[PDB]
């Protein structure tokens, strides 16, 4: 019926309420996740999601039912849910208004549902909030979407204020799942990159919001030994963006740079490369002795370490990527560069990548 | 004057053994010495410089009492001296001092703290790799020390995990009751709430630290590589110790205790995974003795998979690599009973974010190799579980196209097994075959709709996109081959509750509808072969009006696609093609 009449279901409120009840029900999600391969009903979640999506297309205010559709992405169903992903990433940023996007964000903030865990909130940030806000910022609607640039964090209309105060609340941080933290750091990177003025006005003597955002990133700089590398380096990527945008003190910049230099692990190579690509140009632009600090730390890590190959190859990859930055300090690096080149090229059993 | 500078550094080295010099002065002197090794190594005096400094460094290291507090200047000085010895270039000038340095380090491995032992182990690895000295008694004593640590490991596990001890407040505990570098704060006077405040960090003894246990097996592998003919029988003693080590599991009650330490548990699991990597290295040499102990090994590595922390993705990667190496041997037969657990994705991959994105291709490729080798022994239920998992893999667009092709190829191979087991069981094999055919048709539809539209959108008129085109071609070829195999299986299976098989049978209307959808979707999917890949980097759609195909692969895959339908009952073929033509 929905396929033949697109507008019919938008009015059948009780029917859609029972369809939602089925879709959020525990037994349905268990049965479809824990099917027998020969189960007849394998199409059922695709059809139910298609109906609920059809309802959501015309009724934008029902944000709750839109969020429950992300249960399709928490499981791994044997029916292709790509039409939900397409709708959420493409159509919502294009179609929804600034007021409706603000409603999305403020519904994400106050979503106190016990059955809507952290993974579902991660799905919300990944598929709905981040694409919509990225599209709005790319179009230039950042001022309207964020609302007032409230330096003092109280104003409930300021998206950056409520995000930093309510969402990044340190009391919540404890049980934080890594996926939720990662996508929160990506949203904060959008806010910093597209809307630095709302995060921190340089004219203000002090601002708490920048401090609280850095404090939310800062646990990644702690030297704990059991942290998922993507969460830690995503926090370093947020600090790299903050350092690029804002006049941060030297010690924080140098700590972030040193921690990214020590990040030779394979698991987080891409995020570390993004963070270094952001940060390495920023270092000379930030402080009056940026070139000397780049030289000092690169030389120190290449010498005092590099008895292990991966660290040395990581630093050499960084030098190769940003050789234009390193050009005014070429004379110092070049000796170690040629020595490492000879060693890596002639040590027994060179892999072709080395 | 560089000669004067070298003499000054020699005086600094001599002052290291001096008793009158303040400790901070020694630390500053050695910090200056460490930074200036670039200048010293250039001059020919570096040989005499080594002949002077290395005996003096070794003498100072030998004389010192083993320190265990990290903020102590003496501990920092000892660590700096050891790191200086490690930093010394490994050219032929180090050769005369190599024997003495190796003996000194091997004596420290028995005795000193975690930091210093880890540095000594790094020095030993570097010296043995570069110089490769002949075998000495110190090597046998090291192997015995490693065996003693392996035997002591259950006591360490009991002490830290099973029966933790509360460190007395405001006191400095002995290193034998800490498992890792722990920082504590002490107020000097306990008589008052206000007093002078001092902070200390306690380094564990190297015989109890699990980081040393994690670092040991690579050294044993290196010495087996260097000394294969000598220590072959000694390594055989490690195998029961390796199996016992990987068998060890921390009790559930201990993990829930108020004194449980997550980082220490991570270090313990890291040591166990390093031990399993050592086993995976030695599995092919000692295969008889490993086979005798294999029954515990299956448990041990299944438990390592269950218990590997989600945050430690590198440990999960190393564990999966070791498991892939082990499964290549005969021992995969022992896993036949337990693969019903090994198909649990939570066991294999876990809930970590980095593990889920990065390591799923490794996990499914290892499991696919295991299933492919074992497939004739798996029962119908295990074959169905593997089908269900790799069918879920077919659709999953987060996986790379190579993994989707690999899963399609696995499902293809299972079909004859599923047929054989369903004929023996008289089970539901035809139903799981139909479900596989449906998954293949839906993959064809997904390729036609999403992937091919993007590929065509990326084309431009003539005069990683190559990878996307070559993987689309490979996936379509594999899908066609799998559809043909699945059709042969369906046309060769007795149905559930059927009396007897008949050599061909007219398909039911639902099956015919599935094949009609197959025709519709696969005819769109086979358009991938239109997209050519020029040497200039251009991907272009070939001229539409050309039936003279120059490629053999397109001819072969199109003939295989027709082979699906030519094996069907005439009435089924007629019904499908009347509609589809």
């Amino acid at each position: 019926i929905v396929k033949n009449d697109d507008s019919w279901l938008a009015s059948q409120h009780s029917l859609v309420s029972q369809l939602r009840r089925v879709w959020v029900s525990e037994n349905f999600q268990e049965r479809h996740r824990k099917e027998n391969m020969a189960a007849t009903n394998w199409k059922e979640p695709k059809l139910l999601a298609y109906c609920l999506l059809n309802y959501c297309k015309r009724n934008y205010g029902d944000i709750e039912l839109l969020f429950q559709l992300l249960r399709a992405f928490t499981g791994r169903f044997l029916c292709n849910m790509t039409f939900l992903k397409e709708y959420m990433e493409e159509e919502i940023p294009k179609n929804y208004s600034i007021a409706q996007k603000r409603a999305l964000f403020f519904r994400f903030v106050d979503f106190n549902d016990p059955n809507f865990g952290d993974e579902l909130k991660a799905k919300v940030l990944q598929h709905i909030l981040n694409p919509a806000f990225l599209y709005s910022f790319e179009k230039g609607e950042g001022e309207q979407l964020l609302g007032p640039p409230n330096p003092e964090g109280d104003n409930p209309e300021s998206i950056t204020s409520v995000f930093i105060t309510k969402v990044l609340d340190p009391e919540k941080q404890a049980d934080m799942l890594d996926s939720l933290r990662i996508y929160l750091l990506q949203y904060a990177t959008l806010l910093v990159e597209h809307a630095p003025h709302h995060i921190h006005d340089n004219n203000k003597n002090r601002n708490s919001k920048l401090r609280r955002l850095m404090t939310f990133a800062w646990p990644c700089l702690l030297s704990k030994a059991c942290v998922d590398p993507a969460c830690k380096y995503s926090g370093h990527l947020l600090l790299a963006h903050i350092i690029a945008k804002f006049a941060i003190h030297k010690k924080i910049v140098l700590q972030v740079f040193h921690s990214l230099l020590k990040a030779h692990a394979m698991e987080a190579r891409a995020i570390v490369r993004q963070a270094m690509a952001i940060l390495t140009p920023a270092v000379p632009a930030r402080m009056e002795d940026g070139h000397q600090m780049l030289t000092h730390w690169t030389r120190k890590i290449i010498v005092e370490e590099g008895h292990t190959v991966p660290q040395l190859v990581h630093i050499l990859h960084l030098i190769v990527q940003h050789f234009k930055v390193y050009y005014p300090v070429r004379h110092h690096l070049v000796q170690h560069m040629v020595s490492a080149m000879q060693r890596l090229g002639f040590t027994p059993s060179v892999t072709i990548e080395q | 004057d560089q000669t004067t500078l070298m003499k000054k550094y020699l005086q600094f080295v001599a002052a290291l053994t001096d008793v009158n010099t303040p400790d901070e002065t020694k630390l500053k002197m050695m910090q200056e010495v460490s930074e200036n090794f670039e200048n010293v190594t250039s001059s020919p005096q570096y040989s005499t410089f080594l002949e002077h400094i290395i005996p003096r460094f070794l003498t100072f290291l030998q004389d010192g009492e083993v320190q265990f507090l990290q903020e102590k200047p003496a501990q920092q000085l000892r660590k700096l001296v050891l790191e200086i010895i490690h930093r010394i270039p490994t050219n032929e000038h180090l050769r005369p001092h190599t024997k003495n340095v190796l003996s000194v380090m091997f004596r420290f491995l028995e005795t000193e703290n975690e930091e210093n032992v880890l540095i000594c182990l790094r020095i030993i690895i570097e010296l043995h790799k570069q110089f490769r000295p002949p075998i000495t008694q110190e090597i046998h004593h090291f192997l015995d020390f490693v065996k003693q640590i392996y035997k002591e490991l259950p006591k360490v596990v009991n002490r830290y995990f099973e029966n933790p001890q509360v460190i007395p407040e405001n006191t400095v505990p002995p290193p034998e009751m800490v498992g890792m570098i722990t920082t504590i704060a002490v107020k000097v006077n306990p008589e008052r709430e206000d007093s002078e405040t001092r902070t200390h960090s306690i380094i564990p003894r190297g015989s109890l630290s699990l980081k040393v246990l994690a670092e040991l097996p690579i050294i044993v592998v290196l010495m087996y590589q260097l000394y294969k003919l000598n220590i072959h029988n000694v390594v055989a003693e490690f195998v029961p110790l390796i199996m016992n080590t990987i068998a060890i599991q921390v009790s559930a009650q201990a993990r829930q205790h108020k004194l449980y330490n997550k980082e220490l548990y991570a270090d313990f699991i890291a040591a166990q995974i390093k031990t399993l990597s050592f086993l995976a290295y030695i599995i092919r040499i000692y295969q008889e003795l490993v086979t005798k102990y294999s029954q515990q090994m299956v448990k041990g590595m299944l438990q390592l998979l269950s218990n590997c922390p989600a945050e430690t993705a590198h440990l999960r990667k190393e564990l999966l690599i070791a498991a892939k190496h082990i499964l290549t041997t005969e021992l995969r037969n022992q896993f036949i009973p337990c693969m019903d657990k090994l198909f649990d994705e939570s066991i294999l991959i876990g809930s970590g974010y980095t593990a889920r994105e990065t390591l799923r291709p490794l996990a499914y490729s290892t499991l696919a190799d295991l299933v492919h080798h074992v497939r004739q022994h798996l029962p119908l239920s295990d074959l169905s579980l593997a089908v269900q998992l790799f069918a879920k893999n077919i659709d999953d667009e987060s996986l790379p196209s190579s993994i989707q092709t690999m899963s399609c190829k696995l499902l293809l191979n299972l079909v004859d097994c599923i047929r054989s087991k369903s004929e023996q069981e008289s089970g539901n094999g035809r139903d799981v075959l139909m479900r596989m055919l449906e998954v293949f048709v839906l993959k064809f539809h997904t390729i036609a709709r999403y992937q091919l539209s993007a590929i065509f959108k990326k084309c431009k008129p003539q005069s990683k996109q190559t990878f996307q085109v070559t993987d689309c071609r490979s996936l379509v070829k594999t899908l066609v081959c799998g559809v043909k195999t699945i059709t042969w299986g369906i046309t060769s299976c007795k149905a559930p509750g059927e009396a007897q098989f008949i050599p061909n049978k007219q398909l039911q209307p639902k099956e015919t509808q599935i094949y009609i959808k197959l025709v519709k979707y696969a005819m769109q999917a086979l358009d991938i072969y239109q997209v050519q890949i020029a040497g200039n980097g251009q991907t272009y759609i070939r001229v539409a009006n050309c039936q003279t195909v120059r490629m053999k692969e397109e001819k072969e895959v199109l003939e295989h696609f027709a082979g699906v339908f030519t094996m069907m009952n005439p009435l089924t073929f007629k019904e499908i093609f009347q509609t589809t033509v």
